[PDB]
Parts: C-alpha cells; structure tokens; sequence
C-alpha cells in the first residue's frame, strides 16, 4: 500500500497569515491527491482535488502543488473558518489512504488555578471513591497531573479530560479523576494532585486529609 | 438541493451484523460510485469499501470476508453489511459518492474518483445496558464548584448550571470511558468566594438515554 | 492529430426488448461511418443502400489455412520450379493429393502473411507491356509489418430487441494516437531494391524506377485495407511507396479504421465489426506487392 | 407482460398439426444391422444370451 505522511500534526497561527502543509508520499503518486478539511464536530469537505484544482465554491486562498512526493498546500488570508483538521487522500493505488491529519488552531502562557474536591459521602455508600482535581483556564494545553496519596505515587488509577480552547481567551481547562475503592480510601489520610505546566516555576499541590 | 442522508441505527451487541442504508436524494445511484467512510471518535477517516461506477466492489484489505455492500437502483439506496463487529469498530459511518473526473496528463487519460459528496453521519457505538447517571457533588476570590456524572451508559450527557442562568466560567468536561464500560464526567463553574453561602448553585444533568434529569445542588461540605 | 478527432459522439433513440418502449443511447462513431443531414443530425453511412449485418461476436476473422482437393478422376499438378514466373512450360511438377494451406488473408496493395519465394523476388504479369495488368510481386525475406491501435477501447452493449444486442463504443481512453503501421526503413529500403532489381529486367537497365503512391478511388484501393484483432484498418502507405531508383529507424503508416464494412467490392451488403475490448496489436509480414505501371 | 419476452419471441404452436406422439420405427441402412436384446432379465449392460436381428 501507499503511506501518506503529513506534517506538522499541529500548527498554530492567527488571523490573518499564511500557512503551508506539507503531506509526503511514499512511493510516487503522480498528481492524484485530494485535501479534505473537517471541521470540528461537522463532516469532512472536499478543498483542493489533483492536487492544484480548487473545488466549487472554496475561495481561491486556498492553493496546491506539486506532482511529485511532498505535496503542499497554501492558506492566505487565515480566517476562524479555516481552523480545521485537513487530510491528504491519494487515489493512485486502490488500497487507498488518508493523511494523519493536521489540526490549524490559533496562537498567553497562564498557569492552571487548581482545585481538589474529596469524594461525596453519597458515593462512599457504594463502595467507591472518586478524587477530582481540576485545572482552570490556563495556556499551553501541555500539563501533568501526579497523584499523591499519604505520598505514594498513584500509577492507572486515574483519567483525564480537557475542554476545547476557550474563543475569548485561548486557554483549556483539565479535569482528572483518582478512583480507588472505598476500603483503599478509608486507609489512607492526605490525598493530594500535583500539577506541572510551563507556566509554573516548580509543581503546585493541592491536597486534603480525609 | 443534491444531499445523502442517512439516518441513526442505535447501539447494536457485538458480534452481530452492521446493516447501513444511505439515502440518495438530487441525483441516483447511476454513473458514479458509492463507498463507505468511517471515522473512530478521536481519530482519522479511515476507508471501508466503494462500489465504481462498472458495479466492481473494491474493499479494504484490514477488514478481511466480513464486507459486503449492494445498492438498490430501485430505491436509491446504498447499503453496508459489515458483520462480526467488534468494539473497535465503534465509528461514524459516512457515505459517499466517489465522483469520476478525467484529468489529462501530457499524454494519458484517467478517471479520477474523488468522493464529491458526504454523508451526516451515523454514529455507531457496540458495547453495557442503558444506565442513568448518579450525580456527586465536588463542594468548594475566586471558588471552583462542580458535579460529578458518573456511571452513566451511553452517551451523551448534557449540564447546565441554574437551568441556563449561570453560564460565564462554567466547563462541561469530554465524559472519559471508565474500565467499567460506564461513562463519567464533570462539569464546573468558577464563582465569587462570596457568593457561596448566598447565591444557589444547582447543575441541571440530563441524560436523554434513560429519561434521567437530576437538578443537583451543590453546598460547601 | 488523436484518434478522438477521427470520432463522433452520437446520440439516438433505440429501440428496447419491449416493442412499446424506446431507449435514450449514445455511441462513438468514426466519421468514416456517419453522413450529415442536411449537435447536428448525421446517420450512417451504408444506410441508404442497405442495413448492416453486424458482424457477429464469436465468428473470428482469423484465416485458417484450407486445402483445396481434386475429387476421383482429378489430379492437382504442382509446379516446383524455383524460377517459374506464371506461365509457360514447369520442368519439375508434382502430383500432390492436395494443396499446402493458403490462409484466405484478405488485403490490398500489400500480400501480408502467406508464401514467400524460394530464391529471389519473383515479379509476375500477365502482359507485363500492358499497363492495364497489376504486377505480382513476391518477396523471399518478408518485411515485417506492425500494427497498433493504442487506444484502450471501452466495448458498450445495446440490446435492440429481444436475444439481440448491439456492441458499441462506449468510451475512449488510454493512448489516444492515431492508429498506425511500422516497416523497418532499412528492411523495406533493402526489398525495394531486390524488386528494383528483378524489375529492370523487363524494362531495361538504364531506365529509371519510381515507385509512386496509389493514384485514387474508394479508401479500400486506395489505402492498405485489411483486418487485424478483428478491427478493420486503412493504412495510407504513401511512405512505403515514396522513392525513385537511378541505374533502428522505421516508417510509420497513419492507418484509419472503420466499423462498417462493405469487404468484397460489393454493393447492398455491408457488415457492422464491432468494436474489440482494449488495445489491438498486430505482427504480419508483408510476402508480397500488387503493382500498376502508369503508361 | 408475456414471460418468454426478455428472452424471444413466441412462435405460436400450430392448430392444424397435432403434438400425440405416433410411433416411428428407426432403422438401420444397407451394411448395418440392428441387434435386438430379447433376454428378459436383461438390466442395461452386459453379455445378452438371446439376441435378434
Ligand atoms: C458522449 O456524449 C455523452 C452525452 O450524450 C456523454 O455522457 C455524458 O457525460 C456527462 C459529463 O460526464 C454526464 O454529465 C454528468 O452527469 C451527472 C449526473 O449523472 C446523471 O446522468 C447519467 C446518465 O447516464 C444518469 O445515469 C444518472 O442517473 C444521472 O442522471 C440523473 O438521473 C436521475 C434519474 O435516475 C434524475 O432524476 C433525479 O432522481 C432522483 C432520485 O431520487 C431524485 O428524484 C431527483 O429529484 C431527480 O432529479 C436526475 O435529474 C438526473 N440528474 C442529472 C441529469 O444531472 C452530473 O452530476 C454531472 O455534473 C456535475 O459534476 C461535474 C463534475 O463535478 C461538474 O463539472 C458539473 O458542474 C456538475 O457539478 C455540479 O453538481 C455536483 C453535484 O452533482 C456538485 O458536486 C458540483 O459542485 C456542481 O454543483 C454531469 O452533468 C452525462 O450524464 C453523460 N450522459 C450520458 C448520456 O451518459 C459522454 O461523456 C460523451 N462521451 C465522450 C467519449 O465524449
Ligand atoms: C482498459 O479499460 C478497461 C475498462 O473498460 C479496464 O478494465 C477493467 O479493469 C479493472 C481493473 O483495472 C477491473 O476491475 C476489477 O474487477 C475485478 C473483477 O472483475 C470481474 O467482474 C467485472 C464486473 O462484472 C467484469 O467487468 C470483469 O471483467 C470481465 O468482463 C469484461 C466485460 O464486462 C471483459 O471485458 C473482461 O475481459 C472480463 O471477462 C471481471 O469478470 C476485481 O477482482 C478487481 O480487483 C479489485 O478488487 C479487489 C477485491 O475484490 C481488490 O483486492 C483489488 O486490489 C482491486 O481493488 C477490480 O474490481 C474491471 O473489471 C475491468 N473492467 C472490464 C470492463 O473489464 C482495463 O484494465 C483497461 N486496460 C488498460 C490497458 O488500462
Ligand atoms: C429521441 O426521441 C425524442 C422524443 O421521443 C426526441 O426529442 C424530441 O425532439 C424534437 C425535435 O426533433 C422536439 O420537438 C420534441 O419536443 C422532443 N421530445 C422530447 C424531448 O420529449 C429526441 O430528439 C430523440 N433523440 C435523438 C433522435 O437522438
Ligand atoms: C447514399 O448517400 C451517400 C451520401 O450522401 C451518397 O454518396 C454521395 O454522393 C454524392 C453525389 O455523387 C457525392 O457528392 C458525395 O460525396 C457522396 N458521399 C460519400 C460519402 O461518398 C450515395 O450516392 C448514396 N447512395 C445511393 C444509392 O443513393
Ligand atoms: C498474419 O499472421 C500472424 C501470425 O499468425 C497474425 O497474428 C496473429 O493473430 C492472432 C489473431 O489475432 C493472434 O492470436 C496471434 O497471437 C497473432 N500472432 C502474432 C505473432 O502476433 C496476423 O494477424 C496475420 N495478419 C493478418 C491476418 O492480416
Ligand atoms: C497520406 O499521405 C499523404 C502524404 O503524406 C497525404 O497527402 C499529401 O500530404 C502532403 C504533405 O504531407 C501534402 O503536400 C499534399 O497536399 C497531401 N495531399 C492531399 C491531402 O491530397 C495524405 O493526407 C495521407 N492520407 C490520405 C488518406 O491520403
Ligand atoms: C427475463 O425476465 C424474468 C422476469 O423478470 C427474469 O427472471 C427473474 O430473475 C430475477 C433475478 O434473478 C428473479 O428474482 C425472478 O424471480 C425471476 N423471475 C422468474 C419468473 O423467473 C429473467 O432473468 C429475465 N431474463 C433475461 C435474459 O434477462
Ligand atoms: C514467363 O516465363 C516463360 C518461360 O520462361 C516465358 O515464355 C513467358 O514469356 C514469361 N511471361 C511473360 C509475361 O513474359
Ligand atoms: C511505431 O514506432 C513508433 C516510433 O517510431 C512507436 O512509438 C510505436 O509504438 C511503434 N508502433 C508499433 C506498433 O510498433
Ligand atoms: C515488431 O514487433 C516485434 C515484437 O512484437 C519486434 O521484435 C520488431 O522489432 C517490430 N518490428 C517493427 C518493424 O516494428
Ligand atoms: C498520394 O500522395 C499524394 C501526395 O504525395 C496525395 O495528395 C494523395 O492523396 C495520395 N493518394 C493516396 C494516398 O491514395
Ligand atoms: C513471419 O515469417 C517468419 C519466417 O519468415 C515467421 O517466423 C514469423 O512467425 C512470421 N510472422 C507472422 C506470421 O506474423
Ligand atoms: C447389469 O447386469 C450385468 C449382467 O448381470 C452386470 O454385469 C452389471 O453389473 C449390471 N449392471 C450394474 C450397474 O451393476
């Protein structure tokens, strides 16, 4: 079959600039490449076919190149509806193939507020125990949660999720949970998150005694 | 006014048979060619199988004697019969018209099939049995609150806080998939200090699944 | 300059397996086939003398060799002399029960496949002082000819009634250059002189041979007409015949073709070839020429 | 629609000749001879003892 490598997996630029994409083949293609651009939670759409012809009705900042193995793809005049995912799909060979996807998002390095939050006693009663540790409004997305409990370093018991960045601000928020069993719970005393991210000089520790 | 619709075929058991139908509406089945797109949540598009305008049946090589597809000229209806589902093969399934071009290099002919219009979407999920939510309290300048959804199956869950009321500082977290099968996830608001032995603040969970709606207060401890 | 300028894109109504029902199609076909009327109006070629038996899919046009046998009481006599032109006395005959196999290769102006002469090229007239009399040619090294139509042809199936179908072209596409024939340049420059050669001997060592390209007529006499993978070519060979004699490379022969057939110089009988599936390739070898003398 | 219409037309049976089956004798020309298996427990192959001309 034929691998499609595309790179960068992620470019950040603003309103108003210029971007190009860069999607490599393995063997030879001839021309035959089309792009695809996939909003957000919408369907993929059709931008650019053989590589240099512009579909009906997508403006003509949109741009193409290349017969070769590097094919490229243009963007002037950035606007907020050209933050998407593009994929690369060629059609010379039958096993057919799709690019890995590069995500264009837009461009204030912030450290996380954050928070703990002991389990409910409700949820006790089920034999259970979530921890939650959140992380609020920061930049960049890249943070790392550590879980402390009477010190020990808690290792698959926990899992995290992120907003999608904020429109006025740019920044994400995180939120984790520590699951243990009640019993566990109950033998322990000082639960804590750890919390590393660029825009904190050393960790941040939130913690509770049960 | 040319579109593909296709419409929801609910959660199905694993192993058992995927049946899909797209509906083609504006134009027909006839001189183009009709595939199968699907897209795991969380990932790339990945291709299933086409059917070219010469009725020829091209299929992916990973998904090895369980396609099958036909279409009914009569109804204008594309169809996928994809059988012995596992749970990875939880995706949107999309259906698309493969369109052929010719293009002309210097001197060679080809037709160029470029899928020229998609599907909505439908969303496929195989696993668990319908479950609502229970609703845990995370009890708290600047004070986080929020609400834990947990052990609810399947998607989706929707928050609000103060029924639509309080929405500045409020994020509505992706739910994860917990090691049980069961979904779970958290909403917060970030709110004055000052407000909190004052001001209420009530998460209003629904979960259309199971007709559950919890309007669960949330107090200091 | 392609094949696609040698085709039209004609579109009628035909009729269906059903008496009471009609059927929107389209057809390519050469401009050899269709006349005006007068997306303009044409109509096909043999239509105003006769209807076209279309030449039916699982009869090949390939020629077997036949032997033609004398009955009881009959005898075939056989001439083996290695120099005897066409006529007059055979010192070394031969009582053979039958004939060797002669391929029934139908051809103009050139006698591809066949029989080759044993020791050098034999020239055979009937009166060779008669200009009105073709002069017989025959080769003892063929020159090799090679065919080609590159186009990768798309066969498209009508059905006009019921059990019957008619085989159209569809579509066209692949290698879109026009069809023609190779000839070595150094093969066929060598063969002339060998037939230049044996030519003067009847008209003399000093004049002056000129070998000159077909004068006019129907496109089957004036063009090399014959069939290869059942597709019926008209080969212009004015390249061949292009020299004039005093005492790697090749010749390429642009080569029309056509789909209605009206083979044995015969009016009120034509014959519909249909097109054949893909890319057509052909090795002959040319044993042979059909010559007039201009008087 | 007729069902034998996709596939040919249907040449009508003609009312003056009859389809009853009368009985036709086959036989041999001159040089060869018909042989006649008159065993009675004859199956289908084999040796036949009685045979007839
Ligand atoms: C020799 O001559 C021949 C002509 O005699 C040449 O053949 C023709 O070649 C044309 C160009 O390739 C081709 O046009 C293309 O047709 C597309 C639609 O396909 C048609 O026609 C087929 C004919 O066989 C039919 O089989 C199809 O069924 C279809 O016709 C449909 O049929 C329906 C009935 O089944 C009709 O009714 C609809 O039915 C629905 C059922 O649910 C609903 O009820 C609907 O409400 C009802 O209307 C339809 O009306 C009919 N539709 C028609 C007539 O269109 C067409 O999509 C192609 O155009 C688009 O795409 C190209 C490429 O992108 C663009 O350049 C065009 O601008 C256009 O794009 C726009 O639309 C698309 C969406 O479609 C958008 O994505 C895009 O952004 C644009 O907005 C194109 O017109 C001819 O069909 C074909 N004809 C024949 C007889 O075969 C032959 O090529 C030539 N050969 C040589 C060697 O030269
Ligand atoms: C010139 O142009 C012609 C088209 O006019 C090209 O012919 C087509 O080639 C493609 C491959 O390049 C073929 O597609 C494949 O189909 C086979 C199975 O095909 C069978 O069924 C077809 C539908 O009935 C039938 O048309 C096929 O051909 C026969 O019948 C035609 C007449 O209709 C006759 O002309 C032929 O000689 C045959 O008798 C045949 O019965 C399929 O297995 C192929 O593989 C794909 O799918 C598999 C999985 O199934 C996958 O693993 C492979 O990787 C691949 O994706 C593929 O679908 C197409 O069938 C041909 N069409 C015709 C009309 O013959 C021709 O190749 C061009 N030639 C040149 C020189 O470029
Ligand atoms: C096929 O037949 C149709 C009619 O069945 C032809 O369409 C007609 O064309 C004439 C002009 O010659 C118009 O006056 C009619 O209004 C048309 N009728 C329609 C469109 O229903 C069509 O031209 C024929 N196609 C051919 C001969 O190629
Ligand atoms: C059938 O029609 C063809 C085409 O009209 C006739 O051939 C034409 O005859 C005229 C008059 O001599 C010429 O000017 C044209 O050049 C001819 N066309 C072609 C393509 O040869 C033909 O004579 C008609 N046959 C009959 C019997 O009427
Ligand atoms: C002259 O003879 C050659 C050899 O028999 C013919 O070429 C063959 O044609 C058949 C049918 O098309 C093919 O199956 C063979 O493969 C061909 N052989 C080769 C070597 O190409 C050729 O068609 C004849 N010339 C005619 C009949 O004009
Ligand atoms: C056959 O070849 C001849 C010669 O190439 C073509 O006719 C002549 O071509 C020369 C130059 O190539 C011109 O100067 C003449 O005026 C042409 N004579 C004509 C057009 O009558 C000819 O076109 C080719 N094809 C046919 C069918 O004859
Ligand atoms: C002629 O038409 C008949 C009737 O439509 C065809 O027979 C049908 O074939 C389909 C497809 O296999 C079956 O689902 C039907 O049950 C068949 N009907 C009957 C009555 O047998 C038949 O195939 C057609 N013949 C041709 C040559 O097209
Ligand atoms: C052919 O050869 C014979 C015997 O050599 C000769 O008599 C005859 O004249 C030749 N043919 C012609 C047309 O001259
Ligand atoms: C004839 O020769 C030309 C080049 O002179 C070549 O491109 C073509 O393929 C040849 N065709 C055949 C049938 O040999
Ligand atoms: C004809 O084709 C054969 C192979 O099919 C090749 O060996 C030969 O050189 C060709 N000759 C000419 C004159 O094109
Ligand atoms: C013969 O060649 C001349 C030019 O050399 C051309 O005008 C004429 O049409 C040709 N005749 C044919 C190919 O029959
Ligand atoms: C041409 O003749 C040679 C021998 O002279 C033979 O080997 C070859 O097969 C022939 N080519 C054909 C009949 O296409
Ligand atoms: C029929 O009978 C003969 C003689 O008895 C015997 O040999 C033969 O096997 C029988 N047929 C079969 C099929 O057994």
């Amino acid at each position: 079959a034929i691998q499609l490598t595309q790179a960068p997996l992620t470019v950040s630029a603003s309103i108003g600039d210029t971007i190009t994409l860069t999607c490599r083949a393995s063997q030879d293609i001839s021309i035959w490449l089309s792009w695809y651009r996939q909003m957000p939670g919408k369907a993929p759409e059709l931008l650019i076919y053989a590589a240099s012809t512009l579909r009906g009705g997508v403006p003509s900042r949109f741009s193409g190149a290349r017969s070769g193995t590097d094919f490229s793809l243009k963007i002037k005049n950035l606007q907020p509806e050209d933050f998407a995912t593009y994929y690369c799909f060629q059609s010379d060979s039958y096993p057919r193939a799709f690019g890995q996807g590069t995500k264009v998002e837009i461009t204030t390095v912030a450290a996380p507020s954050v928070f703990i939050f002991p389990p409910s006693d409700e949820q006790l009663k089920s034999g259970t125990a979530s921890v939650v540790c959140l992380l609020n409004n920061f930049y960049p997305r890249e943070a790392k949660v550590q879980w402390k409990v009477d010190n020990a370093l808690q290792s698959g018991n926990s899992q995290e999720s992120v907003t999608e960045q904020d429109s006025k601000d740019s920044t994400y928020s995180l939120s984790s949970t520590l699951t243990l069993s009640k019993a566990d719970y109950e033998k322990h005393k000082v639960y804590a998150c750890e919390v590393t991210h660029q825009g904190l000089s050393s960790p941040v520790t939130k913690s509770f005694n049960r | 006014q040319a579109r593909l619709q296709q419409w929801e075929g609910r959660p199905l058991k694993p192993a058992e048979t995927l049946s899909l139908t797209c509906g083609v509406h504006g134009v027909g089945l006839g001189g183009s060619g009709w595939g199968w797109i699907r897209q795991p949540p969380g990932q790339g598009l990945q291709w299933i199988g086409e059917i070219d305008h010469d009725g020829s049946h091209k299929h992916n090589p990973a998904l090895r004697s369980r396609l099958s597809m036909s279409l009914d000229t009569s109804r204008n209806q594309v169809s996928l019969r994809l059988t012995s589902v596992t749970a990875a093969d939880t995706a949107i399934y999309y259906c698309v018209r493969v369109y052929r071009e010719k293009f002309l290099i210097g001197e060679f002919l080809t037709d160029y099939r470029f899928m020229d219009m998609w599907g909505t979407g439908t969303t496929v999920i195989v696993s668990a049995s319908t479950k609502g939510p229970s609703v845990f309290p995370l009890a708290p300048g600047t004070a986080a609150l929020g609400c834990l959804v947990k052990d609810y199956f399947p998607e989706p869950v929707t928050v609000s806080w103060n029924s639509g009321a309080l929405t500045s500082g409020v994020h509505t977290f992706p739910a994860v998939l917990q090691s049980s099968g069961l979904y779970s996830l958290s909403s917060v608001v970030t709110v004055p200090s000052s407000s909190l032995g004052t001001q209420t603040y009530i998460c209003n969970v629904n979960h259309k699944p199971s007709n559950t709606k919890v309007d669960k207060r949330v107090e200091p401890k | 300059d392609d094949m696609r300028g040698e085709l039209k894109n004609c579109s009628f109504n035909m009729t269906t397996e059903l008496r009471d029902k009609k059927q929107k199609v389209y057809s390519l076909f050469y401009r050899l086939d269709v006349v005006q009327i007068n997306n303009k109006e044409y109509r096909l070629i043999n239509c105003n003398t006769s209807a076209i038996t279309q030449a039916c899919p699982k009869v090949s046009f390939e020629p077997i060799p036949i032997h033609y046998c004398a009955p009881a009481g009959f005898a075939i006599l056989k001439c083996k002399d290695k120099k005897f032109n066409g006529t007059g006395p055979c010192p070394s005959v031969s009582t053979v029960q039958c004939t060797h196999g002669i391929k029934p290769v139908v051809s103009t102006q050139l006698l591809l496949n066949g029989s080759l002469a044993e020791e050098e090229v034999m020239i055979r007239s009937e009166n060779i002082t008669n200009n009105a009399k073709n002069i017989l040619v025959q080769f003892n090294t063929p020159v090799q000819i090679n065919c080609t139509r590159p186009n990768n042809n798309t066969r498209k199936s009508i059905r006009i009634g019921p059990g019957q179908a008619f085989y159209a072209t569809g579509d066209i596409i692949g290698d879109i250059r026009q069809a023609h024939c190779n000839v070595s340049k150094a093969t066929w420059n060598e063969t002339l002189g060998k037939v230049v050669k044996q030519l003067r001997k009847h008209f003399g060592n000093n004049t002056i041979i000129r070998f000159a390209n077909s004068s006019g007529g129907d496109l089957e006499v004036t063009t090399h007409s014959f069939n290869c993978g059942g597709e019926f070519f008209y080969c212009n060979t004015s390249g061949l015949f292009n020299s004039t004699w005093i005492s790697n490379d090749s010749i390429t022969l642009p080569c029309r073709i056509k789909q209605i057939i009206n083979m044995w110089q015969r009016i009120g009988q034509a014959m519909y070839a249909p097109p054949i599936q893909g890319v057509i390739r052909c090795v002959s070898n040319i044993t042979g020429l059909i010559l007039t003398r201009d008087g």
